[PDB]
C-alpha cells in the first residue's frame, strides 16, 4: 500500500488484537500479549465516521424520475423526456460508483497511514535503546517489563532511564 | 534475543469484499454495504393511506363514469393511483379525450376530489337524457356514462341547450363535456333533429367550439360513432357556459379538488395487500434505512436515492490480511 | 546539551474554516473563498444599455398597444425585459393571445424593434375603422389597442375586406392578427352586417384560418365578447394577405427585428434603478470576479456560475496549529 | 495527518515563521531565530496555485438556466423544463461541493507531505553528528555556527568537515 | 569508499505529456491516450448496409413522390437516411405537412418500408384522377405526386368520394393525404363542381377532418393555392375510411414497416462513398478502439462516447527524470 | 512528489536501466551494471493496468445525442433539446477531464510510493551493514560479491553473515 507498513514491511494482522485497527504486542520475562492503541483506533474511527456521512450527504440532491405519460403524436417530447431521466440516472450511478472506488482506495491507504505514524512514534521514542528488527518489532538492549512495555504504549517512555543499560549492551 | 515491543494491526474472520480505482475484490476487516436491494413484492398503503385501486377502469372510465367503474362513484382521499396498462374499461362509447396526457399529469399534485353535482340532468326539462347505447349497457339495457348526460330530442324538437355554473365550491373545478360525432345522417336527424349543430363552451379564460362531424368509421365496440371529450380547470367564482343546437355531451358534475399534495399513478397490474410503508415501487414497497435502492426508478413516498448499481460497499477497517 | 536545528511550519492568527472528506471545521493558515453571495438588491443598466421596463404592462399589451401601454409606442435598444408576475395592462378587450410563450421566447433573442406603418388604417375606405369599446376607453370614450384596426359596417355595409404587405424592411417582422368572437348575434349584425364571416390570413408558409364563434361568456373587464390574436414571423421579402367578410381585428403595423441577440424577460415587480452592471439577476445586480455564486439561478450577462452551496472555501494554507 | 508531520511528530506551528510555510529555527552560541525555507514554499505555492486555477477551469462548461414560460395546457413540458435545469443545477452543486472537499483534503496532505520531506532531506544531509530528538529538531555533536547553520538550510552541510569532532563527542 | 547497491528508476526518451490537478505540462516514460480524434471524411456503409441517399429529395418529397424523386420510388432496408439541410424537391405543390417531425422522428426507428397499393388508383371511376400541376411537370406537361391522387370533376360532376382499407399487410403502416385549399372559386368549380365541401378520414383512433379554405396568397412555386398533408400510422387489421365532396388529395400507397431498428437521419451535403464503417458521423467515419471521441455529437452505430476534450492521455508510466 | 523519492533523495532516472520501472544499480570488485526489480514493477503494472481500465468502465453508461428536429412554432421545446444534449455532454466532458487529472495525479504519486517502499525494504534488510549515503544509495561495511548483491535484490541478505566484517570497518 501507499504508505509501506499494512501487507508491507509489517507483513501480516493479528487475529489476537480483538479491540481496536492498531496497537502493540509485548513479550518479556513476565509473559507476553495483546493490546490496542486506543488514541490512534478513535482518531480513525472518527474520520471513517465524517467519510461515510459526506459520502451519503453529498448525494441527498440527486435527480428523481417523476412519472408522465405521452400521446402516440407526442414521441419527441417522449423521448426527449426518457432521454433525461435516463441521463440524470448514469449521471448519479457515476457518481455514486466513482465516490465509493476513489474513497474505498483512500480509506485503505488512510489506515496504512495510520500503522505507519504509529510505528514511527514509538520508534521515534526508543531511539537506539532498541535495534529495529524490519519487521514491526523492536528489540530492546535491556530488559523492559510491564510497567516499562505500558510507558512505550501511552508515549512515556524513559530514554535516559535505559541509557545505560542498552549503551552498555549494545556496545557488545 | 531480548523483551521486545512490537507494532501491528487487526485482523478477524470477515470476508466483505471492497472495489478501489487500483484493485478489485479486496477483502476487509470491516465494510458498509450502503445499496437497498429488497422490497416487499406487494403494492401497501403509502403511511395509513391507501392508494386508488382503478382496478380494470382508466381514469377516464372513473371520472366520466363508464358503468363497470361503479365502485369508483365516490372514493375517498388517495396517497397514489393504481392503473393497468391497458385498462378495459375507458370510453365504453368509443372516442378521444382531447389533453388526456395533461389531465393524468394533473392528478400527480390531487390526493381527493368532491364530486358535485353542478348541472343536474332533471333541469334539462327541453330535451331528453335517458339517451344511452348497448356499447355502455347495464343489465342488458342501453346506458351511458353515470357522470355525463347525452341530451337528445325531445317530442321530435331540439331547442337551444344552454346550461351554466359559477364555481362556488371553494376549490378549482374539473369539469369534462363531450361532442357526439355521428356515423351517418340518419343517426343524427333521430337523435337531434337539427342539421349543421354547435356546441359551445365558455369560461373567463376558454372559448372553446365545434361542429359535429358525421363520417363512416371502423366499428369500435360496435360503434361507428365518436364522442370527443374536452376539459377544463373552473376558477374559483369562475362561470362556465354551454351552448348546443345538437351533440352536447354534458357533464352532470363536476370533480372539486379538495385535497392537493405529492401523489401519482402508478402503472401496475397488482391489487392493494393489507401492507403498511413510507417508500412504495411498483414491484414492491421499500423498508430501509441505507441512503440509496436499485428497486426501481418510479418510487411513491419518502425513498432512498435510486442508482441502476448492483453493488455500493464502503470499505470502514483496513485491508484484511491473512 | 548542544547546538540545534529544528524543522518546522507557519501558523498565524487565522480562523479561516475548510472542511475536507475526513474532517470537518479545520483551520487553515491560508484559505480562498470562491463563491459570491452578494448582489446590490437593485435592477441596472446592463453594460450601459437600459431594460425595456414594462411596468403594469404584458408583452401582449406592450404590442398590440393596450392604450394604458402608451408610453411603450416606440422604444429603443434593450439589454432585457422587465416584466411583472400579474400585469395589469395587457388583453383590455378580453380573450386570448395563440403561440403566447413562444412569442416570450422569441424576445430572448431580439434587443430590438423598429415599428413600420405596413397597413395604414386610412386605407380602409370601405370600412369603418374608429371602432372601440369601453374596455379600452381612454379619458372617458370608446377605444382601442392603439397597433390594431377593428374594421366595422360602414353605411350598413361590410364588403371584403383585403390588404397585403410585401416585407421589403430589411429584416424578419412580427405581425399579429385577431378574430372577434361575438356574444351574441345582435352584436354581430350591429358591428358586421354578415353572417357566416371568416378571417383569412396566407403567407408563403402560413394558411392560418377562422370561422367567428357567436356564444354566451362570463364577462371579463365587463364584456362577453373575446378577440383571439395570433402572429407570425414575415420573411424578407414574402408576402401577408389578409382577407375577411367580418370580424378582422387588422394589424396597423408590424415591428421589425432590427437588433439581435442574447437578452431575456426577467420576471420583477421591481423598478430600474441608476446603476450599472455587467451581471443582472432579479434579486439585484452582481459585480465580482469569485467564479461562482449562489445569488439567483435565472441570470443575464457576463455571471459566474450559480450553484446551490452555501459555502465554497479552498484551502491554500496548511492546517493552523496552536 | 497522511504523512505524519504537522500536528504530528512536529507537534505546533511556529508564529515566529512569518515569511514562508516551511522553514527552520536554529540555535547556537552566536544567539537563535526562525527562517523560511524558500526553495520548498516557492515549490508548494506554484503547485497550490495550480490546483485552485484547475478546479475553476473545470467548471467553466456548466449549465445555465435559461428562463422560458408555459401555458396551463404545457404543464408536463413545464415540469420536464423545470426538473431538467434543477437537475444540472444539483449536478453542478454536487460537482463544485465535493472537488472542493476533496482537493482540501488533499491540499492539507500536500503541506504535511512537504513538511516531511524537507525534514528528511536535513536528516539525510546531518547523518550521525547529530541526535535526532523526536520533535522536529537535531542536536549537534559539534559546535554549528551562522555559517554552518546556513550551510544546511541551503544544503551544502559540510558531514566530512565534523565527522572527527562528532564521533569523538558521540562516543562519550 | 567501498562496495555499493543503489535504489532507482526508469527513464527513458519520451516527451509524452500529461496534466494533473497539481501540475501541468508533465513528462512521463509511458502514456495512453484515450481520445479519438480522427475520422475518414467519409459518408458509408454501416457494417455493410448502405444509408439511404435522398439526395436533393426531402423525407416529403420522397413519400408523397415528388417527380424529381423517381429514383426512390422502391428503395431497399437502409442503416441511416441522409437529408440536406434545405432539399430542393420536397412539396412540389407547395403547401404543409402536419406533424413532419413526428413523421422524421418515426423514421429513427424504421430500416424498411414495403410500399403497398391499397386503393388503385383506377378504382376512382366516377371522378377525374389524370389531375396534375405545371408546378410537378414532367417532359413539360403538368404531372402530380406519383404516391397520391388528385380527385377532380369527372363530366362536370363530383360525387360523393368513399374510399377505404383493412390494413392486412401484417405490420402497422404509414398512411398521408391531403386536402387541396384552392385560390379562388373559379379553381375550386373548375376542379370540384361542388362548393362547401369536406374531407374526412377515420380510424379506430382517427377521426380527423377538414373543410378547403379558399383565399388569395403568394405564389410559391408559381401558385397560390396549398395542398395540406397529414399522416396516419394505421395498425394492423383497422381499416381507414376516406369520403369527400372535394378537395380530397387521396393516398394510393401505404408504407408498411418491414424493417424496425436504430436508425437516423443525418444531415448533410455528401454523397455515399464506397467505403465500409462500424461507426459513421455527419463529418466522416470513425475506426477506433479508443474509449472516447471528440469527432462530432451525432453519431450512428457502434461509437465511442463522444466528449468535447481537445485531449485526454492518462499517464501510465512515472515522471520522466533527466 | 509526495513520497521525496522520484526526483527527490533520488536525484534522476536511469536510462540504463530497460527492462523495468523500479530496480537496482550494484558495484563491487567483479564489475557494476543495472537490473530491474520485477516483484514491485509487477504489481504496479498490475495496479496501473486495473486503474485505466476503472477510469474507461466508469463511463460506459454515458449521454448520447439522438437527432430529432422541431418546428418554427416548437423553438422552446428545441431550446429545451439543445440546453439538455449540450449539459449532459458538458457534465461528462467534465467527468472524463476531471476524472483523468485526478488519476493522473495520483498515478505519478503511486508510482513515487513504489520507489520509495523498495528503498525502505532494501534499507530495512542492510540495516548497519551499509552507510546511507542520501542518494539512493547504500555503501557496504563489507566487501559484497554478486551472489551478495543477488541476495540483497531478492530479499534474501545474510545481515550476521556480514556482521563482523561490518561492526569492525565501521568501528574505525
Ligand atoms: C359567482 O359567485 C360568486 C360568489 O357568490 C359571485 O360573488 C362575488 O365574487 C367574488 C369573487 O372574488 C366572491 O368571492 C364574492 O363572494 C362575491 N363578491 C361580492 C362583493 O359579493 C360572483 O359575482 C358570481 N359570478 C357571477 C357571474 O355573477
Ligand atoms: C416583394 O418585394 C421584393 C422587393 O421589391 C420583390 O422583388 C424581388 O424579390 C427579391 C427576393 O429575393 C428581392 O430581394 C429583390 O429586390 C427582387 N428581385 C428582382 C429581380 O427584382 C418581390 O418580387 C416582391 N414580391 C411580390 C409578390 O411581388
Ligand atoms: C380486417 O381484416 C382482418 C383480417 O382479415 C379481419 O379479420 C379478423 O381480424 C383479426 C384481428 O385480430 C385478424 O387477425 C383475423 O384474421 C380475423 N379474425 C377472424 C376470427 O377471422 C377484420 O375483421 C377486418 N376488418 C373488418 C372491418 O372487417
Ligand atoms: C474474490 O476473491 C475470492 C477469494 O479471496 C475468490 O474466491 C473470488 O474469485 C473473487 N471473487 C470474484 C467472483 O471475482
Ligand atoms: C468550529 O470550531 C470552532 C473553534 O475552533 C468552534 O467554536 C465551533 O463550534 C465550530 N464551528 C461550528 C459552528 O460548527
Ligand atoms: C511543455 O514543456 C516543453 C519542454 O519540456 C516546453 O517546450 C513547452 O513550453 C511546454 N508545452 C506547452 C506548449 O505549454
Amino acid at each position: 500500500g501507499l504508505f509501506g507498513a499494512i501487507a508491507g514491511f509489517i507483513e501480516g494482522g493479528w487475529q489476537g488484537m480483538v479491540d481496536g485497527w492498531y496497537g502493540y504486542h509485548h513479550s518479556n520475562d513476565q509473559g507476553s500479549g495483546y493490546a490496542a492503541d486506543k488514541e490512534s483506533t478513535q482518531k480513525a474511527f472518527d474520520g471513517i465516521t465524517n467519510k461515510v456521512n459526506s459520502v451519503i450527504e453529498k448525494m441527498n440532491t440527486q435527480f428523481e424520475a417523476v412519472g408522465k405519460e405521452f400521446s402516440n403524436l407526442e414521441r419527441r417530447l417522449e423521448n426527449l423526456n426518457k432521454k433525461m431521466e435516463d441521463g440524470f440516472l448514469d449521471v448519479w450511478t457515476y457518481n455514486a460508483e466513482l465516490l465509493v472506488l476513489m474513497e474505498n482506495e483512500r480509506t485503505l491507504d488512510f489506515h496504512d497511514s495510520n500503522v505507519k505514524n504509529l510505528y514511527d512514534k514509538v520508534r521515534m521514542q526508543l531511539r537506539d535503546n532498541v535495534k529495529e528488527l524490519g519487521n514491526g518489532c523492536f528489540e530492546f538492549y535491556h530488559k523492559c517489563d510491564d510497567e516499562c512495555m505500558n510507558s512505550v504504549k501511552n508515549g512515556t517512555y524513559d530514554y535516559p532511564k535505559y541509557e545505560e543499560e542498552s549503551k552498555l549492551n549494545r556496545n557488545e | 534475543p531480548g523483551d521486545q515491543i512490537c507494532i501491528g494491526y487487526h485482523a478477524n474472520n470477515s470476508t466483505e469484499k471492497v472495489d478501489t480505482i487500483l484493485e478489485r475484490n479486496v477483502t476487509v476487516t470491516h465494510a458498509k454495504d450502503i445499496l437497498e436491494k429488497t422490497h416487499n413484492g406487494k403494492l401497501c398503503k403509502l403511511n395509513g393511506i391507501p392508494p386508488l385501486e382503478l382496478g380494470d377502469c382508466s381514469i377516464a372510465g372513473w371520472l366520466l363514469g363508464n358503468p363497470e367503474c361503479d365502485r369508483l362513484l365516490s372514493v375517498p382521499e388517495w396517497s397514489y393511483i393504481m392503473e393497468k396498462e391497458n385498462p378495459r374499461d375507458g370510453l365504453c362509447y368509443p372516442g378521444s379525450f382531447n389533453d388526456y396526457e395533461e389531465l393524468k399529469h394533473l392528478l400527480s399534485s390531487v390526493k381527493h376530489f368532491e364530486k358535485v353535482k353542478i348541472l343536474p340532468k332533471d333541469r334539462w326539462t327541453q330535451h331528453t337524457t335517458t339517451g344511452g347505447s348497448r356499447a355502455c349497457a347495464v343489465s342488458g339495457n342501453p346506458s351511458f356514462f353515470r357522470n355525463m348526460v347525452w341530451l337528445t330530442e325531445k317530442g321530435s324538437n331540439y331547442p337551444v341547450a344552454k346550461g351554466s355554473y359559477n364555481n362556488t365550491s371553494g376549490e378549482q373545478m374539473l369539469i369534462i363535456w363531450g361532442v357526439h360525432h355521428p356515423n351517418d345522417e340518419t343517426e343524427q336527424r333521430t337523435l337531434y333533429q337539427n342539421v349543421g349543430t354547435y356546441v359551445s363552451v365558455g369560461t373567463s379564460t376558454l372559448n372553446k367550439r365545434s361542429t359535429p362531424e358525421i363520417a363512416t368509421r371502423p366499428k369500435v365496440n360496435g360503434l361507428g360513432g365518436r364522442m370527443e371529450f374536452s376539459w377544463t380547470l373552473l376558477d374559483m367564482w369562475d362561470t362556465i357556459n354551454f351552448e348546443s343546437t345538437g351533440n352536447l355531451i354534458a357533464p352532470e358534475y363536476g370533480f372539486k379538488i379538495s385535497k392537493r399534495g405529492s401523489s401519482g399513478i402508478m402503472k401496475t397490474e397488482g391489487t392493494l395487500e393489507n401492507c403498511e410503508t413510507k417508500c412504495q415501487t411498483p414491484l414492491g414497497a421499500i423498508n430501509t434505512t441505507l441512503p440509496f435502492h436499485n428497486v426501481h426508478p418510479l418510487t411513491i413516498g419518502e425513498c432512498p436515492k435510486y442508482v441502476k448499481s448492483e453493488k455500493l460497499v464502503l470499505a470502514t477497517g483496513l485491508r484484511n490480511v491473512p
